[PDB]
RNA sequence: GUUACAGACUUAAGCAGUGGAGCAUGUUAUUUAAUUCGAUAAUCCACGACUAACCUUACCAUAUUUUGAAUAUUAUAAUAAUUAUAAUUAUUAUAUUACAGGCGUUACAUUGUUGUCUUUAGUUCGUGCUGCAAAGUUUUAGAUUAAGUUCAUAAACGAACAAAACUCCAUAUAUAUAAUUUUAAUUAUAUAUAAUUUUAUAUUAUUUAAUAUAAAGAAAGGAAUUAAGACAAAUCAUAAUGAUCCUUAUAAUAUGGGUAAUAGACGUGCUAUAAUAAAAUGAUAAUAAAAUUAUAUAAAAUAUAUUUAAUUAUAUUUAAUUAA
């Protein structure tokens, strides 16, 4: 009875079995729903800060496109920035995409731009930002190797770069490429496997606790509780979102040279329901109380010769 | 498995320790506001840990009631005023209270907290100074000199074994040391 | 094992209720074989398909907290001769409506124990009728501790049920909860 | 040293990777104010055996950056199929959170014990000598205009006064003196800085004390204590003054200690 | 995959992060010094200017930075180095912050009012008015000289014309 | 658990030893250590934090929140490659997956899965030809819903031929793909005299279309309706005369003509077997 | 807001090395050029 | 203007209203120098507009601005910061064109968003199969659910978007925390668990499903989410953009006026037409919740209206707190 009581007191684990919690690798922090991660007691000041942040975003967007002697215009796509306002310091951060060992000996335009953000001793952009906020700023770029890992980047890139493929109409090859980005992953199978792995982990911890046990609720040493639990085994299995299960991309507006009317054209793949939440302890949560956590929706509206159009993107991520 | 995990690691893995309160001489209370929980709770836990280790009997995250700033808005850009949408914002509030500490230790704690602060969390501190009734700022120069000596004692490099150093702090110390600074008052 | 549990090893989405019922029938009959005559093989095949008390205080009174609408009623019920004190004053002085008093009495009236138990009620929040109802609710819970055999009877009477009836919020377009503003087909 | 990139003359004897790193640093630090160097070029030529590049080609690249590279030498690979070697946005955010957590755990483990060096036992000022409590407020990251607010607060009986003088002091205080709790407090927000405000409050207190101790042709023996503000405050708040009747208690009806024999057997200490 | 280089925490590293308002006398001096450094435009919250970059040594802290009424655009004035940098460190500011010294204005005496106006009752009224003004102006925050000017104007010792300048 | 200094030094580095000692001094031996259920400070796996991980901790030289470095110093001056690649095994492949004219190859592959047909043959020897390419519509409550209809003869040019039709609401390429798929599913060995023409003069009715297809002397080409010609090219018929009466509905011609080929024809050998007689071809005997 | 905020003009001042492109401005210029071409350019402003 | 079920605030009961009165507000019409512009069947009419004195405003009268709010190009000159009396840069000034600017016109060029059908149960995908085919099957013999949701039967098998569920509020329980003076522990807030409730006896219809009874439970709601398509539904007056038109004027500033005009008409409301209903009074101050207070919330108290005083309204003057 004492042993049972001790177990009950210590019974905690990663959520997702059928005494458990959602770990920081199993769900998003609701702070990562907003883009200006701040609280100030004077709300005027907070408003001023969020205005500043918004203005800096525009500036960053402007910077992102370079030129090379009027030969090549490499348009680096960037995500919407997320500004982390700690008491000590601001930290701006964004995800970005850029399209033999010969380039160890010259600085690329993108590289130069990235260096400008933090490395130029006095001249750097972070230093200049610090005057607007009255605290040390740190811009961290994060490179994405694919166009479709971030939703904003995906939508933005298609808006800016791939004009010719959809201006008159969506070219067949381009559409095919869009369709067959991902390899049609059995999302049901993956979610179920993840759940099984979580169950196994829980059993392992429980087994260890039992082994230790053979009015105070202290078990044995840490090494014996977490016997088989390590950095190599657990973290990557527990990591929640990893697999772009399903995605929808919508082109809309005057994307027809002959026609006067508009054209809604939608590409759909995979699924947008998550089966990890359907049969387990882990529950779905809503970002800004209206977007299922796993979803991420975005649009970007480039102007054409004919007028305005936009490109919705929506990915699922198991 | 012949791998000695020392006590600090164990403490990290378990809940944070709290020192008992000898006397109810509330020295400082620290309120933590944020627009969500997960970061805030973590930060509070971290504050408790630092308070305990080289610490001042901190009580713990007493949740003060959350606010609710509501705002309603017509969904459309034009007319359809029968359809309206709500919006809300919850200011989550937690209280820490330090109970018995010599001011310097409390300052250090607070300074440490603000150094390794988290993203979403704002902070406010109410410090309390139990002073005597009658006071005097007449015997001045000597008191200034004493204060400077105390500062010097506080910020002395004991052993330069690649310790944490600050350029601005060094500059401040140099300014405090200077003859010009001493002259200021008289 | 459950239907869903069986599906994961069995058919999955293609598993039907009738199939599951058949499987259960097959297992149950096998299990029913007199334990002495059973085999090892059978048991191996079947292996797959397996898988606080309330008391009185130091001073002999049962505390209980009841709620209704916005009201909350913490009530100390004790074995002394049946007198009432609502919120630090006489019952007729607090609850002017006789209906509220009758409601309060009802837990003691379903039992033959009005007059047996002294009751010290302490209410907060809501209005008078809701407060009285919360007190009643608390009293029933308090009584339940004195004799657990009457608990079922109290539940049947409808006193042990927490009355959930919660005030509906004003929705945007509507004037009150349900009351919409006038329609006009013209 | 740290300041190494700035001097291209020194680094010829270093390994090739290190030389490359220094070159990259140099390019970074002075971005627009970059100006080529002979020693640096020589180093870069020496490194060339590391990463497969000819001697003329490296020199050409050094002279002309991206244009040179182009001259030395593409298909769009934006929607190339997923090779499963990079986490998505949400995933990456979750990882970052986990990194942060780990960092904080590390801090808790190895820096907070170090912090316990700087540890002092409490040196209490006695309530007899130190009755007044100047509370200061500070908003950390922000610059609130309430940071200037300082609040003095004292129990009036703890002040060194005779009984007549105490009454006079209380009368002078008016709304500031509460009578239920024998406490007099006052806050000042008039001045720019907090210290100023505290000083002003102190000066006021001193003036109040001086007035209390006067007694020359001004006693205030026959002005009763005005307690209207306090009763108004009490009305605004709620009260839970009532208690369980002491004669209603039944210690005899309370649950007696039930005899647990196995527990008794166990307790051999 | 490398060893954690533990840099030891120190009071010196936690200097700057000390609360701007803390009761202690020692802390007050430090806070004042920090404020003076900030006023001087010392590299706090930012990387310093040394003798490495020559052309691009820019700053934004000019006499009227985040302000509209002075007609200009963003002015990129060159920063000094860490050497050749002055610190303002004014006495009045020190008096305000470190000690708790305050001006309180001066109460206008009746004799001064008699100098201008003749009748006694009128003088007394003017004195009363000046007294009323004084306490209000003490309560308000504006500026040492400007506030005094306003007080004088309200009294009638100076005319209305001295404000509009 | 309070360990000795020497033991700690053996397993832990020299920097953290002092911190460990301090922790031991501060925290007593008799300690309870509660389990915080409502918030988790530490990770779900055991880790002595002495070793900084490449992926799971922050990259040292990279700037971020919680940098703990100077504004000048950030050791990260190339942004071409990714900073923190994935740990241990480079991939994050699920269980049972693999890493990676074209349309025709995809069709062939799909056929091989569904019906065990040789993909290489489908890719190379079979050659397709669209016969009809309608846009077609249905009046739904939603509205008029258009649909692209294809009808596509495929055929190895050695008497192996198949017709196929396909349909897609999405653009015609998909419909054509479906038609091609259908055609390869329905491959059919037509009989033909001398590997160039039909045996007899056939006269066949398929629904509306009345077909008439005469045999032809060698060299005399395909002299028939364009649909018939297309089908013959794919099916390896070099020589053919003929004429369509009544309906000339392209689809029904295409369906009717392959039916006529498979059904109306009798090979000489089959006829000989049925009757019990020799059935010589005089020209062949002569040697032209 | 804060009127002294970084603009595209400055992104040339701070970083001359990087040949930046303001996209909206470029678009506007292209539109203006198109207007000039097809006889829909702005009329020349009166001075007097 | 059809067959037969099913549907609900559809109807029927029922309770309170509108419609009559006066006022408020929106609309119309007409007026006006201007009564700015749009919304105008359900799906406009206290709607856009969560406050029209000036402003806001877009309208009108009279005045006066003309590279103007931007970006770039080309020149003269002046001031300030930095360096070791010169120079580099940053700015400002005067001009110089391209232009800037436009609540001007077209949501029948667009974006995004929204209304109605709609929390309605539909909408598709491969693929397979039937029909020469458009198409059909899937998506239904048979029933049922709130339901394309679930049983069965079926040339179908799955699927995606919908439905449901996860979500939020509220509830019950547990744990943690709060030195029970920031206390309301009768609380607040993080983390769990809990139900789309379960079990059994009977009575009708065919192993199940509805009724009833019983015993076990705190166990009973609301919110968000409103698919595809359609209505060339609404918006160029949130904002942006295409085309087009204005460029000493259709752009910009000030002073006043207007948006508040009034024959009839139309919605929404408010106050009424008195005794199952109105008014005075009720200080050991009968009983709430939710939310706001550094572009503030303003307590006590004095004075006048007012011979006592209370009430109510102002003035006098700011105690306390930027807040469990
Ligand atoms: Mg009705
Ligand atoms: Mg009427
Ligand atoms: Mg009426
Ligand atoms: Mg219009
Ligand atoms: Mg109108
Ligand atoms: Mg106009
Ligand atoms: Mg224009
Ligand atoms: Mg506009
Ligand atoms: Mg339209
Ligand atoms: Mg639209
Ligand atoms: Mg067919
Ligand atoms: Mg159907
Ligand atoms: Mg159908
Ligand atoms: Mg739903
Ligand atoms: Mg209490
Ligand atoms: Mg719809
Ligand atoms: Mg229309
Ligand atoms: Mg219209
Ligand atoms: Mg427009
Ligand atoms: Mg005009
Ligand atoms: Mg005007
Ligand atoms: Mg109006
Ligand atoms: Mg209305
Ligand atoms: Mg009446
Ligand atoms: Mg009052």
């Amino acid at each position: 009875n004492n042993m049972k009581r001790m177990l009950n007191n210590n019974n905690m684990n990663p959520a997702g079995a059928n005494g458990n919690i959602n770990n920081k690798l199993q769900h998003l922090n609701n702070m990562n729903n907003w883009n200006t991660q701040i609280y100030n007691y004077n709300k005027n000041m907070e408003i001023m800060n969020t205005m500043n942040d918004k203005l800096i975003n525009k500036l960053l967007y402007k910077m992102m496109t370079l030129k090379l002697n009027n030969m090549n215009i490499n348009k680096i796509i960037m995500s919407k920035t997320i500004n982390q306002h700690s008491l000590n310091k601001l930290n701006i951060k964004f995800y970005y995409y850029n399209n033999n060992n010969n380039n160890n000996y010259y600085m690329n335009m993108m590289n130069k731009l990235m260096n400008i953000m933090n490395n130029n001793m006095n001249n750097n952009l972070c230093n200049i930002l610090s005057y607007y906020y009255k605290k040390k700023v740190t811009i961290e770029p994060i490179k994405l190797s694919y166009i479709y890992l971030n939703s904003d980047i995906f939508s933005k890139y298609i808006s800016l770069n791939d004009m010719d493929k959809y201006n008159n109409g969506i070219l067949t090859n381009y559409q095919r490429m869009l369709n067959n980005i991902m390899p049609k992953l059995n999302d049901h199978n993956i979610s179920m496997n993840y759940i099984n792995n979580i169950n196994n982990i829980n059993n392992n911890k429980y087994n260890n606790m039992i082994n230790l046990l053979n009015n105070n609720n202290y078990i044995g040493n840490i090494n014996n509780i977490y016997n088989n639990m390590t950095i190599d085994n657990i973290p990557m299995d527990i990591l929640m979102y990893k697999y772009l299960v399903g995605w929808s991309i919508k082109f809309k507006g005057r994307l027809s040279n002959n026609n006067g009317r508009t054209s809604t054209t939608n590409l759909l793949n995979g699924t947008f329901n998550n089966k990890k939440y359907l049969w387990s302890n882990i529950n779905n949560n809503y970002k800004l109380n209206y977007i299922p956590s796993n979803h991420n929706l975005y649009n970007n509206s480039n102007i054409n010769k004919n007028g305005k159009y936009n490109i919705k993107v929506k990915l699922n991520f198991i | 498995s012949t791998r000695p995990y020392p006590v600090n690691v164990e403490a990290v893995y378990y809940a944070p320790l709290k020192l008992p309160i000898k006397y109810g001489d509330l020295v400082a209370d620290i309120q933590l506001r944020s627009y969500d929980n997960e970061n805030l709770d973590f930060y509070s836990d971290f504050i408790l840990r630092t308070g305990y280790y080289l610490g001042i009997p901190l009580t713990g995250p007493k949740p003060l009631p959350t606010r609710r700033e509501r705002w309603t808005v017509i969904k459309s850009p034009f007319v359809h005023a029968k359809s309206k949408e709500n919006f809300e914002r919850h200011t989550h509030k937690r209280l820490i209270r330090a109970w018995d500490t010599n001011p310097e230790v409390l300052q250090m704690l607070i300074a440490y907290i603000t150094k390794h602060s988290m993203a979403g969390v704002g902070m406010k501190c109410n410090f309390f100074q139990r002073s005597e009734i009658s006071l005097d700022l007449g015997s001045d120069a000597n008191g200034l000199e004493k204060s400077l000596s105390n500062i010097d004692e506080l910020y002395s490099l004991r052993n330069d074994d690649k310790a944490q150093t600050s350029a601005v702090g060094q500059k401040v110390l140099e300014l405090l040391d200077s003859p010009d600074f001493k002259k200021h008052l008289e | 094992i459950s239907f869903d549990e069986y599906a994961l090893i069995g058919g999955g989405t293609k598993l039907k209720p009738t199939q599951y019922t058949q499987l259960l029938y097959m297992l149950n009959k096998l299990h029913n074989i007199d334990p002495q005559l059973t085999n090892d093989e059978i048991t191996s095949e079947l292996s797959q398909y397996y898988k606080k008390i309330k008391t009185l205080d130091e001073f002999g009174r049962s505390i209980a907290v009841g709620k209704r609408k916005s009201s909350t009623a913490k009530v100390f019920v004790v074995r002394g001769t049946g007198e009432i004190l609502v919120n630090g004053r006489q019952l007729n002085d607090y609850f002017l409506k006789m209906k509220d008093r009758e409601s309060i009495m009802y837990p003691l009236q379903v039992i033959e124990s009005v007059g047996k138990y002294n009751i010290f009620a302490t209410t907060s929040g809501g209005g008078p009728t809701g407060q009285a109802e919360s007190i009643m609710h608390a009293i029933a819970k308090a009584l339940v501790v004195f004799n657990p055999l009457l608990k079922s009877r109290l539940h049947k009477a409808g006193v042990l049920t927490r009355d959930y009836r919660h005030v509906e919020r004003k929705k945007p377009g509507k004037k009150k909860a349900r009351k919409m503003p006038t329609w006009v087909k013209r | 040293s740290a300041d190494l990139y700035m001097h291209p003359e020194k680094w010829k004897g270093l390994p090739p990777q290190r030389i490359l790193e220094l070159y990259w640093e140099r390019m970074a630090r002075l971005g627009s104010e970059y100006k080529p160097n002979k020693d640096e070029l020589n180093a870069l030529l020496t490194t060339s055996e590391y990463s497969n590049v000819p001697v003329n080609d490296i020199k050409k690249l050094y002279h002309r950056g991206e244009q040179g590279a182009i001259d030395i030498k593409n298909r769009d690979n934006s929607l190339r199929p997923f090779m499963f070697d990079e986490l998505p946005s949400q995933a990456q955010e979750l990882v970052a959170q986990h990194r942060e957590q780990r960092f904080y755990n590390r801090l808790a483990a190895y820096e907070l014990p170090l912090l316990a060096q700087y540890r002092q036992e409490y040196k209490r000022p006695s309530p007899e000598s130190h009755p007044v409590t100047y509370r200061y407020t500070s908003y950390v990251g922000e610059e609130h205009p309430n940071s200037r607010k300082v609040v003095l607060s004292v129990k009036t009986k703890e002040l060194g006064l005779e009984e007549k003088s105490l009454h006079k002091f209380r009368i002078l205080a008016r709304s500031r003196y509460d009578h239920t709790t024998d406490i007099f407090k006052m806050s000042s927000d008039k001045f720019e800085h907090a210290s100023q405000n505290a000083r002003y409050l102190h000066d006021i207190l001193q003036r109040l004390l001086a007035e209390s101790k006067d007694l020359t042709e001004d006693d205030f023996s026959d002005v009763p204590l005005d307690t209207r503000h306090t009763i108004a405050k009490s009305l605004r708040k709620k009260k839970r003054d009532y208690e369980f009747p002491e004669h209603w208690k039944r210690p005899e009806d309370a649950p007696k200690k039930k005899f647990d024999i196995v527990d008794q057997l166990l307790s051999t200490l | 995959s490398s060893e954690y280089v533990l840099e030891e925490p120190t009071p010196l590293s936690l200097l700057e992060y000390t609360p701007q308002v803390f009761p202690t006398k020692e802390s007050r001096l430090v806070n004042f010094t920090l404020d003076s450094l900030k006023k001087s435009n010392y590299p706090i919250y930012r990387s310093p200017n040394l003798g490495i970059l020559k052309v691009h040594d820019f700053t934004l802290n000019t006499p009227n930075f985040g302000k509209y009424t002075p007609g200009s655009s963003l002015i990129f004035a060159k920063e000094p180095q860490l050497q050749n940098l002055l610190i303002e460190e004014d006495p009045e500011d020190f008096h305000r912050q470190v000690t708790g010294e305050y001006q309180l204005l001066k109460p206008y005496v009746k004799k001064d009012f008699e100098k201008l106006t003749k009748s006694k009752d009128t003088v007394s009224k003017l004195v009363q008015n000046s007294q009323v003004v004084r306490l209000s102006l003490q309560s308000v925050v504006m500026g040492s000289e400007e506030k005094k000017l306003v007080y004088d104007v309200c009294s009638g010792m100076k005319p209305i014309s001295e404000l509009q300048q | 658990q309070h360990y000795d200094e020497s033991l700690l030094s053996r397993y832990y580095p020299e920097s953290l030893l002092k911190s460990i000692k301090l922790a031991q001094q501060t925290i007593p031996e008799d300690t309870k250590f509660r389990v915080s259920r409502n918030v988790e400070f530490a990770p779900p796996y055991l880790d002595d934090f002495t070793k900084i991980h490449p992926f799971w901790d922050y990259k040292p030289g990279m700037p971020h929140l919680h940098a703990q470095e100077e504004n000048n110093n950030f050791s990260i001056f190339r942004w071409d490659q990714v900073q923190q690649p994935l740990p241990g095994e480079g991939n994050i492949l699920p269980p049972g997956v693999s890493l990676p004219k074209s349309k025709s190859a995809d069709v062939a592959a799909g056929l091989h899965k569904q019906t065990g047909v040789d993909p290489d043959y489908i890719t190379r020897k079979l050659t397709m030809k669209p016969l009809v390419m309608k846009r077609v519509s249905n009046q739904t409550g939603k509205g008029k819903i258009a649909s692209f209809y294809a009808l596509v003869v495929v055929g190895d040019k050695n008497g192996m031929v198949g017709l196929g039709e396909g349909k897609s609401r999405e653009e015609m390429s998909k419909a054509i793909f479906k038609a091609h798929w259908d055609a390869v599913r329905n491959l059919k060995e037509i009989p033909r005299y001398e590997n160039r023409t039909i045996y007899g003069d056939i006269d066949f009715r398929y629904h509306g279309v009345k077909l008439h297809l005469r045999s032809a002397k060698p060299g005399f080409g395909l002299r028939v309706n364009h649909v018939i010609f297309e089908i013959c090219e794919c099916a390896g018929i070099k020589d053919l005369s003929g004429k369509v009466y009544k309906s000339r509905n392209d689809m029904n011609i295409a369906k009717g003509t392959i039916e006529a080929f498979t059904k109306a024809q009798k090979t000489l050998d089959e006829v000989a077997l049925g009757r019990g007689k020799k059935l010589v071809d005089v020209r062949k005997v002569y040697y032209s | 807001g804060n009127p002294d905020i970084l603009k595209f003009r400055h992104l040339k001042t701070l970083y001359p090395d990087i040949e930046f492109v303001d996209l909206e401005e470029q678009y506007r210029l292209s539109m203006v050029e198109a207007k000039k071409r097809r006889g829909k350019g702005a009329p020349k402003k009166m001075k007097k």
